[PDB]
């Protein structure tokens, strides 16, 4: 949070573990095949709402 | 006149534009594009149907939130039609099956339908009534279609005289009849010279003339830009598409200009040719 | 059949084949940019159009150095 | 404090290694899974027969957006604009006027059902309990015109019942 | 008029045949998808209504648009809509999708899924409680009970 | 003051004060501020050239380990000439502490692309480029991610208003989806909530 | 005053990269109008391309030119892949009106647009 002396926050921002966990997908999945990639998307819990921030 | 028929602000998506249009038809082709351009203009459209609401469902979200409104009409009673045109700025008449049904001929749709609607309209007090007609629909022969249209033309010209009787030539587009029959072939080849006019210039002309007053009373006719032979056009269709009785008679029958009546140039719309849009629309060939 | 004159004739009719040039009005000292009313946009159009016509790539600085019909013909005579 | 996993080795003793081999070549714990699933077959499943039996709830569900009124009295809303001041998608639209009497009242009290996220904030913000989130949740509306409430729709919906709303509030006017 | 009588009876049979099973496709963008999978749950059934949850688009009867439509989403959504057989119906589930919703005054959001595909059944809620969605599909079925296509064809 | 008001530890405050004084005096090329708030979370305010050198210092050195990376946003402040604030936020695995590396920057001159030492910063810097337009020279790939492709405007600025300029609709004219200038159905009302009367006397600024 | 620019020294390198970027768009166009099964003549698309170039010839500040070059390179990448669909490519065009001209009396009829 970044607050002006205010009742409106000037700037909120959210660190999302979904974003951080989607961030390393190449280096997690350089040496496998596509069904394993779907398992990789599974094994780091995704909601895709929070990956948007 | 009262407020909320006056235009408001810019255009598009429930900007309160001018005309409140009662349309008879519009579940077919040209009326569907016409409702589309009035939704772009942002005009409230009252349309009655008669079929299942699934068809008016797949043409429903053309308007914005709650602009267009749906109700029922029938080819028999004045009360339902009158209730559908109780309050209207303008009304347009576009109707017709191109084969006789069990219960309807080419007679009495083209005859009997403009009678009752013009009756309740002139008792109702609508303005800028636009009645379409096929081009070169005569008292002459070869079509119950064309002669019933000529009788309806004389009806709409005589009673309610300041109707814009409008006529395009035979149109082509995404859901053309005659180019579809050119695809639905086999064959036979004749001669007839013919000008094709694309559908979007037609419906642009109709919405511009209906929104621009002082251009009333006069019948108009819409012109194809090329005007050449039918069989050369069939060779053009097979060339662009990569592959080597009433409809065929009524395309072989009559294609001409009428120098009496004014056309596109009293409206200020650019003519889209056959070639551009025909290349745009001829998909659905081999790969 | 690879001389200066055959290359200049094929360069000449593709100068004919470009649309906005009005007319060709060829000269050894034509300078179609400013003496004929063209753009550096159209300069680079014509340069890579000649590249599209008959061969070698003509990169950026040599595409800038031409500005002129016969200088194109002579620079191809250098390069080809 | 930590309690981690996967710290063992396959035991080199002959009984344990032939047991892992027996599971490998005899398809055993797969059949153990089949046995567990058939145990759930032989239970009675827990479904509710929907159009007759309705799934349970709380006294504090947030549904219908109904209005209330005084005992044999007029409209409970003062039009004090707090609900539109708090409405986090601004779906309230209040235009207020007095009438010929003198008590301050409304003209236009509109709830969009599209923007209304169903908070509860307008219930909590109401000083007189004018708007109340209703009990029933069955809207199912075939046309988008019909999902835009007017004040008259809200008053009819507050006069199709109060007895449910009154019972819910009179049970739980003590928590909030 | 037993011709008309056979028309009405056969129309009842075919439309009951349509509305009987109605396997959907769950498009499911956001948390409305979680509540839809909670009406896939063992308590609120879908087997009873013949309703088979199925990711197949090619055989989709109805389509449950739920979640939150975005500008990046919309052309792919309508491409999903096109490769679909023409007897088809749409349930707009959720306050986000049937009118923009809580992210209404925003960029990158189409103001409701009306502006892409036509909508038969709106059902509001955030999330629409699984019970209420099941009521919405029941009133979809009653819309299917009144559709009179074969009546219109015979007296057409 | 003791019930229902959160008490604090001055010990952590003294520790962070000494640590910030240390870091500030041993990298004096770029430090302009080391500020410590009341509840002991460190802020270091930095010129936009010591990005790579200071982060290479702060990843290592065994007195401040701080491997863990988080948020990078550049809080859009007008009434400055250097508008944007790139905020690194760093966490120590070894010491359990949070330091906010605030570096300042302007509209058009790049900071130096912290992805060289921070493999988490790749989509973070891509996000900052997409929402703002802060450029990152010496970077592998800059694209638009978390926006539409054909959309532009860099929307998380203050110049970009709340509604977008464009608004999609399907139309059957050209049989596809198009974009139009925005035709709102309602105003998005605007409540002048900034009440007067000086709710905090300590944070007053000197008037002119 | 210290300003550290992207690429530029004078506008010569600006001219150089922008003419090469235009060459990239020229050989970009026919492949894409064939790939997306589009419906527009190649002449028209290329003239709208060069019209979009000729809109912003009025800027001489070289950092602005650098940022323009990088933007155009981004979208040439994203259309030389298949990452952008038919919708965005048509969205560059305006085949749906948008009719509004700059006549005085036309804006005096459809009111309150000065
Ligand atoms: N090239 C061309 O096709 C040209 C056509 N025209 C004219 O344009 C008009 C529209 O053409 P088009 O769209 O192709 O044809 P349509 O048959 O599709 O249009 C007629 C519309 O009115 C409805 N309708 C027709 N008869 C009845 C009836 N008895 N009761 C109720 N509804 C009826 C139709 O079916 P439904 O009832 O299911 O809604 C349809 O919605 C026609 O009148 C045609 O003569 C003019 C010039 C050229
Ligand atoms: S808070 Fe209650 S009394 Fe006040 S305006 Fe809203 S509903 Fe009416
Ligand atoms: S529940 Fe929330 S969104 Fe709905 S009217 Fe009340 S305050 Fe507004
Ligand atoms: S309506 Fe509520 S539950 Fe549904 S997608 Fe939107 S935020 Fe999620």
């Amino acid at each position: 949070l970044v607050s002006d002396g205010s009742s409106r926050p000037y700037r909120c921002k959210i660190k999302a573990p979904g974003f951080a966990h989607l961030a390393g997908l190449d280096k997690m999945s350089k040496g496998h095949m596509l069904a394993d990639v779907v398992a990789i998307i599974g094994t780091q819990d995704i909601v895709f709402g929070e990956v948007d921030r | 006149l009262h407020h909320a028929v006056i235009p408001h602000g810019k255009g598009g998506r429930s900007s309160v534009s001018g005309i409140v249009a009662t349309v008879f038809g519009a579940t077919g082709f040209l009326g569907r594009y016409l409702v589309n351009h009035l939704g772009r203009m942002g005009s409230q459209v009252i349309v009655p149907y008669r079929c299942e609401p699934y068809d008016t469902m797949h043409l429903r979200p053309m308007g914005d939130l709650g602009q267009i409104i749906f109700m029922d009409w029938n080819g028999r009673d004045k009360d339902s039609i009158r209730r559908a045109v109780e309050h209207s700025n303008v009304v347009i008449n576009l109707v017709g099956r191109e084969w006789e049904t069990k219960n309807f001929d080419f007679e009495d749709v083209f005859v009997k339908i403009p009678q009752a609607i013009a009756q309740v309209s002139k008792e109702a007090g609508v303005e800028k009534f636009i009645h379409i007609s096929h081009l070169n629909a005569d008292i002459k022969s070869s079509s119950k279609y064309l002669r019933n249209k000529a009788v309806g033309e004389k009806e709409v010209r005589e009673t309610f005289p300041e109707a814009t009787i409008i006529k395009p030539a035979d149109i082509f587009g995404r859901e053309d009849r005659f180019l579809n029959y050119f695809a639905n072939i086999r064959s036979l080849g004749k001669k007839t010279v013919k000008q094709p006019v694309y559908i979007v210039d037609v419906t642009k002309g109709i919405i511009n003339a209906i929104k621009d007053p002082d251009a009333r009373g006069k019948t108009f006719a819409f012109v194809g830009p090329n005007r050449y032979l039918l069989f050369d056009l069939v060779q053009y269709v097979f060339a662009v598409a990569h592959r080597p009785r009433d409809k065929v008679e009524r395309i072989h029958t009559t294609d001409r200009t009428l120098p009496h009546l004014p056309g596109l140039e009293d409206l200020g719309v650019q003519a889209t040719p056959l070639e551009l849009k025909a290349i745009e629309v001829l998909r659905r060939h081999r790969t | 059949p690879l001389t200066l004159e055959g290359i200049k004739d094929r360069v000449l009719y593709v100068l004919k084949l470009y649309d906005k040039i009005d007319p060709e009005k060829l000269s050894v000292n034509s300078h179609f940019m400013k003496d004929l009313g063209l753009d550096s946009l159209d300069q680079v159009e014509i340069i890579m159009a000649m590249e599209d016509e008959f061969g070698f790539e003509i990169p950026d600085i040599d595409a800038e150095k031409l500005m002129c019909p016969q200088e194109i013909v002579d620079y191809i005579a250098d390069k080809k | 404090t930590y309690k981690y996993v996967n710290l063992r080795e396959p035991s080199m003793d002959m009984k344990s290694v032939t047991d892992r081999a027996a599971q490998t070549l005899l398809w055993t714990e797969l059949i153990r899974g089949l046995g567990m699933t058939l145990s759930y077959l032989f239970r009675e499943p827990a479904t509710i027969n929907y159009p007759f039996e309705k799934g349970p709830l709380s006294p504090r569900f947030r549904g219908e957006h109904a209005l209330r009124r005084y005992p044999s009295g007029e409209e409970r809303c003062i039009a004090c604009k707090l609900c539109e001041a708090v409405c986090p998608a601004q779906a309230i639209t209040i235009e207020a006027e007095p009438r010929a009497d003198g008590s301050r009242r409304t003209t236009r009290y509109d709830i969009d059902m599209t923007k209304c996220i169903y908070c509860g904030f307008c219930q909590e913000a109401c000083p007189v309990d004018a708007i109340v989130e209703g009990p029933n949740f069955e809207f199912s509306t075939e046309t988008h015109e019909e999902l835009l409430y007017n004040k008259e729709k809200l008053l009819n919906n507050g006069d199709k019942w109060e007895a449910e709303i009154a019972a819910n509030i009179q049970a739980d006017y003590l928590y909030r | 008029s037993r011709g008309e009588y056979v028309v009405a009876k056969l129309d009842d049979l075919i439309n009951w045949a349509r509305r009987s099973s109605l396997w959907p496709m769950t498009f499911g963008l956001a948390c409305c998808a979680v509540e839809m999978m909670h009406m896939a749950a063992p308590r609120y059934d879908m087997d009873r209504f013949g309703v088979v949850f199925r990711a197949s688009p090619r055989q989709s009867d109805v389509m449950i648009v739920a979640g939150t439509l975005t500008n990046k989403m919309a052309p792919a959504l309508r491409k999903v809509y096109d490769q679909m057989p023409e007897p088809r119906y749409v349930v707009s589930m959720g306050s986000c999708a049937n009118g923009g919703g809580y992210y209404h005054y925003s960029y990158s959001v189409v103001r409701g899924c009306d502006r892409i595909v036509p909508v038969d059944i709106y059902v509001p809620g955030c999330p629409p409680t699984a019970e209420a969605l099941l009521y919405g599909i029941l009133q979809l079925q009653k819309k299917i009970k009144r559709e009179k296509r074969l009546r219109i064809w015979y007296r057409r | 003051t003791r019930p229902t008001v959160r008490p604090r530890n001055d010990v952590a405050h003294k520790q962070l004060s000494a640590f910030g004084e240390y870091v500030a005096e041993i990298l004096p090329k770029y430090v302009q501020q080391v500020q410590v708030s009341c509840f002991s979370e460190l802020e270091i305010c930095i010129h936009p050239d010591g990005v790579i050198p200071v982060l290479t210092f702060l990843r290592d050195h065994s007195n401040a380990q701080f491997k863990s990376l988080a948020d990078l946003t550049a809080v859009d402040i007008p009434t400055r000439q250097n508008r944007f604030e790139i905020v690194y936020n760093l966490l120590s695995l070894r010491f359990n502490s949070r330091i906010r590396v605030k570096t300042y920057t302007d509209e058009l001159t790049p900071v130096e692309s912290s992805v060289s030492v921070y493999k988490a910063a790749n989509w973070y810097e891509r996000e900052i480029w997409d929402m703002f337009g802060v450029f990152f020279a010496n970077h592998p790939d800059l694209r638009r991610i978390l926006t539409d492709y054909g959309f532009e405007g860099h929307p998380f600025r203050k110049d970009f208003p709340l509604s977008g300029y464009v608004e999609l609709r399907y139309d059957d004219e050209v049989k596809r989806v198009v974009a139009e200038p925005v035709e709102l159905a309602q105003e998005f009302r605007k409540f002048d909530l900034n009440s007067p009367w000086e709710a905090f006397p300590a944070y007053r600024q000197p008037p002119e | 005053t210290s300003v550290k620019p992207i690429f530029s020294r004078d506008m010569n390198e600006a001219k150089r990269r922008v003419r090469e970027l235009y060459r990239a768009w020229y050989r970009e166009v026919p492949n894409t109008v064939h790939l997306f099964q589009l419906d527009i003549s190649v002449k028209q698309g290329r003239d709208k391309v060069r019209e979009m170039f000729k809109k912003n010839a009025h800027v001489t500040d070289p950092r602005v030119v650098d940022l323009l070059v990088i933007k155009g390179k981004m979208e040439l990448e994203e259309t030389i892949n298949v990452w952008k669909q038919r919708t965005h490519v048509m969205r560059f065009f305006h085949e749906t009106e948008a009719p509004r001209p700059k006549d005085f009396l036309s804006k005096f009829y459809v009111g309150h647009d000065p």
